[PDB]
């Protein structure tokens, strides 16, 4: 028939295109309520301190807190040294050093043997 | 130099002996008389430096760092004075001696003549910067803040003592003056790339360097505000003096010596500004900008030509007002909603416009925009590192956008977009605090206009 | 555009000639006496009048004369026709010229080509 | 810049366009008539009347309201509150 | 104008060719110059006028200060502090001097530049050759000392390229 | 965000995000104003293809039409002295290689 | 003679007349086709036919201050080429001789897109329907460059500042 | 915007919005106006034809299979109402909103300048304060234990009560504010 | 001038507007007219194009094959 | 009246201080303001000296 959508990581599936949108179990409908219920209480809380009318502040977020706790400081503590963090490290880390210094160690012997041979152009180079 | 030293150890009775609410109004008065004193140290020679005596000297290298100092201390003044409203007469003078401690420090630091009196006063600047991050800090992480700082310092310094006391019994002389004229060649020797090595290394650390720096996000993050402004905009320049004082007898093994800090640096300030790109916190992200700019301050020196030295420079003054303007606005935001996450407070821009343009002002000083100085020493570090080589240019570039990208990217997260609904207590923006923002800003646009008092010895 | 660019591209090259290496062959080829090109201009009246490079032609005194008669008739901006036609047509004199010039190339060339083919068999045979 | 509306304005707009539907008969047509009680129209015939009176005053109005507006006060009392017409 | 020589720098002879109209339609450039001059000119003329007046009654003067010539570093001992000192700020006022020489010269070729316009490649090929060999001069003198530059690492520079002249000649009369 | 449905009232209506709701741990490059996720009309793959085998067919072609160049049945420009030779900044010394154009 | 007579055409002939790259020159033909296109797309789309808008009609464009700006820019569309073609001197040599073909063909690659565009939309009333061509959604989604080279360096960039470093 | 969602979307409201998504898609294929009424009777006809299904199972395969369709022939540059989520004209006055807890900053001759309007925004106030017990009583009375289920919202049951949480909604700022 | 809204209708014109459009309109159409009625070289070319198959041997400098 | 008092101010005062600043100050050094020399074409006068630039040679010319 009509030719597929191939979904992606930056292009990703749509719901009327997804499969499990239309085999709907009785325990995915109470899923479905449960997470409205969630929603529904965190809500109710926040509409509650939002519509306060002696509050003068901002209302702390904990998932706000927390997100911003894992990103930082819960790093260090949970990290362990493994094959694939060490690897990875050892690469992101010292790879482009050593890339970037033979780049720069070849451009500049080649232009001081150049300079020792006396074939570079370096008329009018005054500043420096 | 004692008609700005002993003005200062002066400032120290008169905070003791004032009144219990004239304390700031004293101190900021009689800083500001002492900064404009101080601006007679720009009158510069263009054979040698100012030889006031036989300890003391000042150079076109040194009076744009003293001045900026003497600038700093008031706005330090009226930063605190922001935060430490419930504070007792007692501490307040306090924190008041120690910034006054720390600013005397700083200006004999400068002016001072020898390396072993400069050693002294430059670690001396430690024990007020620690009292006052692991003192008047807000949150737990201060005493670490201050530890990593302190031991990250001290084991970069203490070789360089070491490396000293060596050259003065080699020489017979630590004074700069003989130094310089008696230099001899560093030969191609294992002592000799250690002793390289103290030296260098020491100031890395206080720059700092790429792979030496956490605990500059560590202290800035934690630190007070004016702790904060001290930290970048001053004692971040200790380690550049230095370097472009010391190199002088570390010639011809600068040469072979730099090629692993100029590729620490040159990576590291690509690999800062990309963390600044994806930060959840607006002092980290101050921080990062600092770092790599401290990161391509260091490449200009390592590459030590006199275009290089002139635009280390003026990005050395540059970035101090600049990164003090931005700690100061990022406190007046915390201030306001006491959180430092920068997704936490939106539409500051409809909320508080006067704040928006000062925002915009300082990241668009931020990145370099001409003619400010800040694109001037850039641009002449750029220059130097493209006569030293090519692909330099393809890492000054690759930084140029990202720094734009991150600055950019903190303007319209914390100014545009729409306010936060719950959000309510953020009252206007006060006149202490516009005033604070004029005077980091308005003296950067007046060095844009007269740029030559930023250039250094080599203009 | 072209038929002299599918002849080329789509044929003989070696026939057809080449833009960049023209001319080939010595210029009195086939020209028993050949007369040189005329150059009214002086060296230092085209410096003087300041003509670009690309504008120190042949045909250089007619845009002269345009370039004094509408320095004169300023206002008038419609007043020099007759001086642009005469630097129209001087152009397109020295542009005849050169298609002259790669016509005698191109027939040149395949002339050569007959007269080596004409070798060869006569070797052969 | 363009004149503010009216919930008289409102209402004779809405009115207008259920008159020109050929599936309401406009003399028994009020502005209290239930679209499918005493209308008789389904589901799709609602969908086209919200789609026309999207189309009538340039401005979208989202499914999950939509299918609650089945009357011509509902639907002039929502656009006057989107629109904050308060006369 | 007396304020510059002439000599330093040279301007050739202005040739202004005369109007030769050949319509009847009035120039409204002249026209608009003609404004100018009645509007702007005499205005800033007369003002000027009184402001001279004004500076010429109460005239002073500044020199220009004379640095009699010092021994060199050549002359100095080996760590002879002041002889050292006097050699080191004698070279570096004369390299002031010779950078503020080639920058003489660079105003030169940019003012010809532009003077000649169309015909600047040909018109200014004396002033290229100038510049060359001044420039060539002052790199040979002060290419790449380094950010630590002094007069005993230009002596050392020196000393260097007369070994590799003496060891070229050496070798060409072999 | 951006695939977060608009039409709901959230708590930040410019994030799209509620009180107290979990947050992804890449919210900060999951913006609306920063890289986006939502499907397309068309297939990633199919859109890369199209667009790689566009711009490796333009480049191949510029490079055809490099090598077979369009040009007019004409010979080259003639100049006067020299081809210009002292205006283009040929040394008044040095005698330049005469160039002689004859008429045609 | 209008205003982009005076460069336009002025820029065909010498991109026909030079020693160019051939694809170069194509694509610049087409690409003056593809204007004429665009320019009916406009026209067509926008003022011809029956009203396609809200019926409250509040179209009133009687302001002096937008009637004479436009007027201002108006009158420079149709006299201001000539005016500073005929001041400027002669900074290039002209085109003179070229065959009628080429002379003309500005113009020709003007009319045919004109006409091929103005069937495509008159196409547009007849009650047929079809779904898009492949074509067709290259050219509205922009080639499909802003998609991928906006998701996927971003992406990668915004990872690797975030994992990595 | 203004109803708060339900756990799951029916089969009813799914087909629902897929006729007006197709709708919406086939005008802005069809740009005049009779040819998309044309095109919109055969598509009300196709659903018509498929209106009267009893087997569920082959109702929701024929929604897929509709879906599909949809995403294969959606027009790639669809039709949006200058102010709907994807317009151009979408959050263009957002930056012109402010909140009265900003108008209650003024300074008193700022407040001065407008003496009518802050008398009856104090009688708002006053109002607000008068009645937040009673909200908050309304709302912890008819929960259940649970928590709420869901997220709407109760009226006022009470002669002189207000319905509650009802402050922001009735003073969010106008759609035109400035 | 005030123009009053319309509702399914079209909007109210004025003389001022529409005279206006027509006066610009043909001034594009005679300026048009005018210039190609006095120099339409500038679209039909003024030189012709030389014929090079015309050109003869003897004066293009061609000798004869046998020669 | 509102045009008139426009034009003095922005117009007048500017390009009274613009033309003292260039005339007396930026005019006092050299090269600060360098004119593109002016073209002389054959049959004309240099009015510096009264000279007479003579004409062209006689044209081979055609029709
Ligand atoms: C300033 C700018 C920035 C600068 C850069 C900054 C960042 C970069 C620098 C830092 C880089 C990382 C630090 C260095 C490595 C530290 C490793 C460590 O502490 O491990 C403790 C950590 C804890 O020990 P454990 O709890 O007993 O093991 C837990 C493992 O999860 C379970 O272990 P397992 O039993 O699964 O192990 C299986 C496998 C794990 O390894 C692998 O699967 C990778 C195999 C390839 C790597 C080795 C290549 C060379 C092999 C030949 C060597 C010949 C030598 C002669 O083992 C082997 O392959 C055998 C050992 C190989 C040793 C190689 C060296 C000798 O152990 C590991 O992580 C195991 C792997 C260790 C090696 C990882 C690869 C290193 C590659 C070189 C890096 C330089
Ligand atoms: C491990 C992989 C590795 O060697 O990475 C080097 C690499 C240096 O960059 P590079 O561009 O690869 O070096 C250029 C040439 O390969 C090497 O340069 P070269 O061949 O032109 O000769 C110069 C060389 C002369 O070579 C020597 O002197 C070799 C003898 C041993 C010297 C040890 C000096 C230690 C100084 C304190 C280091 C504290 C850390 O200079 C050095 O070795 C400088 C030593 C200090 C480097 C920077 C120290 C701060 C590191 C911050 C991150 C720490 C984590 O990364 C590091 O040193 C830090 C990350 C690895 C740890
Ligand atoms: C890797 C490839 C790289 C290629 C690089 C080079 C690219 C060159 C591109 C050349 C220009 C292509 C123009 C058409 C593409 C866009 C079509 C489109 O979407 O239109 C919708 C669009 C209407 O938008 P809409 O209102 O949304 O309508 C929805 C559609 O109806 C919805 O209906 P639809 O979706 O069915 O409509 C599209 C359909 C209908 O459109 C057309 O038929 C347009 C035809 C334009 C004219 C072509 C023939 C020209 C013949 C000239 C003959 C005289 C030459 C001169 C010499 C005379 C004396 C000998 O078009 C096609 O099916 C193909 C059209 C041609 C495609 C050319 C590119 C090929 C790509 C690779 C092959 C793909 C083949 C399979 C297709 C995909 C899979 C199914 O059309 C227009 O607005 C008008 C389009 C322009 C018409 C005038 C074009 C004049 C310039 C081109 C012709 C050359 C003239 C001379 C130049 C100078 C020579 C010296
Ligand atoms: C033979 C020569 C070598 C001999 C030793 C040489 C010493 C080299 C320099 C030493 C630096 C001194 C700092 C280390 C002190 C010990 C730290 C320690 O014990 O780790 C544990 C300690 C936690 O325990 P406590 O704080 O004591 O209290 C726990 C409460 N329940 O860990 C910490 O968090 C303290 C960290 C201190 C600052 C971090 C170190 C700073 C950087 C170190 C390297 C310097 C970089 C050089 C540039
Ligand atoms: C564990 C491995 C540690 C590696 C790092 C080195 C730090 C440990 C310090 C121990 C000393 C190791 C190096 C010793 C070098 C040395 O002593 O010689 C230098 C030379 C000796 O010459 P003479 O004795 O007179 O010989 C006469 C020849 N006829 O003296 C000098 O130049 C003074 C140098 C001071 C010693 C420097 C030692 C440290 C080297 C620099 C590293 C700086 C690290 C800074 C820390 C920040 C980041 C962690
Ligand atoms: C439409 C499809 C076009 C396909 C064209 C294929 C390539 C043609 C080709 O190879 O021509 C040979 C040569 C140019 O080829 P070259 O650049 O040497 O690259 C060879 C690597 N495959 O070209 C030649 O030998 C001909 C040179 C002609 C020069 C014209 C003037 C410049
Ligand atoms: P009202 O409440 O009366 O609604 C009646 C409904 C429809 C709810 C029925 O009671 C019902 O549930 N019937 C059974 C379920 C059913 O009808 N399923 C079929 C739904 S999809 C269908 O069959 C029609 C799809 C065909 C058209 C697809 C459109 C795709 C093309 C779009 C391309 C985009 C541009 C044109």
């Amino acid at each position: 028939s009509f030719p597929k959508y191939k979904p992606s990581r930056l292009a990703t599936l749509p719901a009327t295109l997804d499969p499990a949108e239309y085999d709907i179990s009785p325990e995915t409908r109470k899923a479905q309520a449960e997470r409205l219920a969630i929603r529904s209480r965190l809500k109710r809380e926040y509409l509650l301190q939002y519509n306060d009318p002696n509050r003068l502040g901002v209302i702390e977020d904990p998932a706000l807190i927390r997100w911003t706790y894992a990103r930082s400081a819960n790093i260090y503590p949970n990290f362990r040294p493994t094959p694939k963090t060490s690897l990875l490290g050892a690469l992101f880390g010292i790879g482009p050093l050593f890339f970037w210094y033979y780049v720069f160690k070849t451009d500049r012997d080649k232009k001081e043997k150049l300079i020792q041979e006396g074939k570079l152009d370096q008329t009018f180079n005054i500043s420096y | 130099m004692l008609k700005i030293i002993i003005p200062t150890t002066m400032l120290l009775p008169m905070t003791w002996m004032s009144k219990h609410n004239m304390i700031w109004i004293n101190a900021t008065v009689h800083s500001l008389l002492i900064s404009l004193i101080s601006l007679s140290l720009l009158n510069q020679l263009g054979e040698n430096s100012l030889n006031f005596s036989l300890t003391f000297f000042s150079d076109s290298l040194s009076a744009p760092l003293l001045v900026l100092t003497t600038w700093l201390l008031p706005l330090m003044l009226m930063a605190s004075q922001s935060h430490l409203s419930k504070e007792t007469t007692t501490r307040k003078k306090l924190y008041i001696t120690m910034l006054i401690l720390l600013q005397l420090f700083l200006i004999m630091t400068f002016t001072a003549t020898e390396l072993i009196l400069f050693y002294i006063l430059f670690e001396a600047t430690l024990v007020p910067t620690l009292i006052i991050i692991t003192r008047w800090g807000n949150q737990t992480e201060r005493l670490n803040a201050g530890l990593y700082f302190l031991f990250y310092t001290l084991a970069g310094s203490l070789p360089l003592l070491v490396a000293l006391v060596y050259i003065q019994n080699t020489t017979g002389s630590l004074n700069f003056l003989i130094i310089h004229y008696w230099s001899h060649p560093l030969s191609n020797s294992w002592s000799n790339i250690f002793m390289w090595l103290a030296c260098i290394m020491a100031f890395m650390v206080k720059m700092p360097l790429y792979g030496l720096h956490l605990w500059l996000p560590k202290a800035h993050v934690e630190a007070p505000i004016a702790g904060s402004m001290v930290l970048a905009a001053v004692l971040l320049k200790l380690g550049g003096y230095g370097m472009m004082r010391i190199t002088t007898i570390l010639n011809p093994l600068t040469n072979y010596m730099a090629y692993p800090f100029l590729m620490l640096s040159m990576w590291g300030m690509i690999m800062t500004s990309s963390i600044c790109l994806r930060q959840t916190d607006l002092k980290s992200l101050i921080a990062y900008s600092s770092v790599s700019h401290m990161a391509l301050v260091i490449v200009a020196i390592m590459i030590q030509t006199p275009w290089s030295f002139m635009g280390a420079t003026a990005l050395m003054i540059a970035h101090g007002l600049t990164s003090s303007m931005l700690f100061c606005l990022a406190n007046t935001n915390y201030e306001r909603v006491h959180s430092r996450t920068m997704i936490l407070a939106r539409g500051l821009q409809t909320l508080l416009p006067l704040m928006a343009t000062w925002w915009l002002v300082a990241s668009l000083t931020n990145l370099a925009l001409p003619p400010s100085i800040n694109l001037i020493g850039e641009l002449f570090i750029i220059t130097a590192s493209f006569s030293w080589s090519n692909i330099t240019i393809i890492l000054m570039g690759m930084n140029m956008m990202i720094t734009a990208l991150y600055s950019l990217y903190m303007l319209i997260t914390t100014q545009r977009g729409k306010y936060t609904h719950h959000i309510n207590n953020i009252k206007p923006s006060f006149t202490r605090e516009n005033a604070l923002m004029a005077l980091h800003i308005l003296p950067l646009l007046l060095l844009t206009l007269n740029p030559k008092m930023i250039l250094g010895p080599l203009y | 555009m072209g038929a002299h660019l599918a002849r080329r591209y789509l044929g003989d090259a070696s026939k057809e000639p080449d833009p960049l290496r023209m001319p080939t062959f010595p210029p009195d080829y086939g020209f028993p006496e050949r007369k040189e090109r005329e150059m009214v201009a002086t060296q230092q009246e085209m410096n003087d009048a300041q003509l670009m490079l690309q504008q120190r032609d042949y045909c250089a005194h007619y845009l002269i004369q345009l370039l004094k008669c509408k320095r004169d008739s300023f206002p008038n901006f419609l007043a020099c026709k007759h001086e642009q036609h005469d630097w129209d047509y001087c152009e397109h004199l020295d542009y005849v010229k050169r298609m002259k010039e790669f016509e005698r190339e191109r027939r040149l060339l395949q002339r050569k080509k007959r007269r080596e083919q004409r070798e060869a068999e006569m070797a052969r045979g | 810049d363009a004149p503010p509306l009216t919930l008289e304005a409102i209402k004779d707009r809405v009115l207008y366009v259920l008159k020109l539907y050929d599936k309401i008969d406009p003399e028994k047509l009020s502005v209290n008539s239930h679209f499918m009680k005493d209308l008789g129209l389904d589901s799709l015939d609602q969908v086209e009347i919200i789609m026309a009176m999207e189309d009538e005053f340039g401005f979208e109005i989202p499914d999950i309201d939509a299918e609650k507006l089945m009357c011509p006060q509902e639907i002039v009392d929502y656009i006057a509150d989107k629109k904050d017409v308060y006369e | 104008p007396d304020s510059w020589d002439k000599d330093v720098y040279p301007e050739p002879p202005r040739r202004t060719p005369a109007p030769a109209p050949q319509t009847s339609l009035p120039n409204p450039v002249t026209y608009l110059t003609k404004i100018f001059d009645l509007l702007v000119d005499r205005p800033v003329t007369l003002a000027r006028e009184f402001i001279e007046q004004q500076h010429a009654k109460n005239r002073y003067y500044y020199y220009h200060r004379e640095f009699r010539r010092v021994p060199d570093i050549t002359e100095c001992e080996e760590k002879d502090i002041l002889c050292m000192f006097e050699a080191e700020m004698q070279w570096r006022r004369d390299y002031k001097v010779d950078q503020e020489i080639v920058n003489i010269i660079q105003e030169r070729l940019k003012a010809c530049q532009q003077r000649e316009g169309e015909s600047y490649r040909q018109n200014c090929a004396k002033e290229l050759e100038q510049f060359t060999q001044v420039s060539k001069a002052f790199q040979d003198r002060y290419s790449d000392l380094g950010a630590h530059y002094s007069a005993r690492k230009c002596l050392a520079k020196q000393k260097q390229r007369m070994l590799a002249e003496r060891k070229a000649a050496k070798e060409a009369a072999a | 965000q951006q695939e977060r449905d608009p039409w709901y009232d959230w708590d930040h209506p410019d994030l799209r995000l509620n009180w107290g709701e979990p947050i992804h741990w890449d919210l900060d490059m999951y913006i609306r104003n920063r890289v986006d996720t939502s499907p397309t009309p068309v297939s990633w793959n199919t859109m890369c293809k199209h667009l790689f085998g566009f711009v490796a067919f333009m480049l191949f072609m510029f490079w055809v039409g490099e090598i077979y160049p369009s040009y007019q049945p004409v010979g080259p420009k003639q100049y006067p002295y020299n081809d210009l030779y002292l205006e283009r900044g040929g040394d008044p010394t040095k005698e330049p290689e005469p160039v002689v154009h004859y008429e045609i | 003679y209008l205003t982009g007579f005076y460069s336009k055409d002025l820029i065909i002939e010498a991109v026909n007349m030079s020693y160019t790259n051939a694809w170069a020159l194509l694509m610049t033909l087409i690409a003056t086709s593809l204007t004429a296109a665009y320019s009916t797309r406009i026209i067509f789309f926008a003022f011809l036919g029956k009203p396609r808008f809200p019926p409250l009609v509040l179209i009133n464009e009687n302001n002096p201050l937008l009637i004479n700006s436009i007027k201002r820019l108006l009158i420079g569309s149709i006299f201001a080429g000539f005016i500073i073609s005929n001041n400027i001197p002669p900074m290039t040599v002209p085109n003179t001789t070229m065959p009628l073909y080429m002379k003309m063909t500005a113009l020709i690659v003007t009319i045919m897109g004109f006409m091929l565009a103005l069937e495509l939309n008159n196409t547009t009333y007849y009650l047929k329907f079809k779904y898009p061509s492949q074509t067709y959604k290259f050219s509205n989604m922009l080639g499909y460059y802003p998609s991928i080279m906006h998701r996927l360096p971003t992406y990668h960039n915004l990872s690797m500042s975030q994992k990595s470093a | 915007a203004f109803s708060a969602p339900a756990a799951y979307l029916t089969h009813q409201q799914k087909v629902l919005r897929l006729y007006k998504r197709a709708l919406r898609h086939l005008e802005s294929w069809c740009v005049h106006r009779d040819k998309y009424r044309y095109f919109a009777c055969l598509m009300r006809a196709r659903f018509d034809e498929h209106k009267n299904e009893k087997d569920m199972v082959k109702a929701t395969q024929l929604l897929r299979q509709a879906e599909e369709e949809f995403w294969y022939g959606q027009h790639p540059q669809p039709y949006i109402f200058p102010e709907s989520p994807g317009g151009t004209s979408y959050e263009r006055y957002e930056c012109y909103k402010v909140p009265e807890w900003c108008l209650d900053d003024w300074h008193p001759s700022e407040k001065a300048m407008y003496p009518d309007y802050f008398a009856k925004r104090e009688q708002w106030k006053r109002l607000r304060r008068e009645s937040w017990e009673r909200e908050v009583k309304q709302l912890q009375e008819e929960t259940p234990p649970g928590g709420p289920r869901t997220e709407a919202l109760p009226p006022a049951r009470k002669e002189g009560d207000l319905p509650p949480l009802w402050w922001h909604i009735v003073t969010r700022p106008r759609e035109r504010p400035m | 001038v005030h123009i009053e809204p319309r509702y399914r209708q079209f909007p109210q014109l004025t003389r001022s507007q529409l005279i206006q459009a027509e006066f610009f309109s043909a001034t594009m159409w005679f300026w048009i007219l005018w210039r190609f009625w006095h120099d339409s070289d500038a679209v039909l070319g003024h030189f012709p194009y030389p014929d090079p198959s015309q050109w003869t041997d003897e004066e293009l400098g061609i000798l004869p094959d046998d020669e | 009246y509102r045009h008139s008092i426009f034009a003095v101010t922005h117009v007048l005062i500017p390009v009274w201080i613009i033309h003292y600043y260039l005339k007396y100050h930026v005019t006092a050094k050299p090269y600060t303001v360098v004119e593109r020399k002016p073209r002389i074409f054959p049959g004309d006068t240099i009015l510096e000296t009264g000279e007479v630039i003579p004409l062209m040679k006689e044209f081979p010319d055609q029709h």
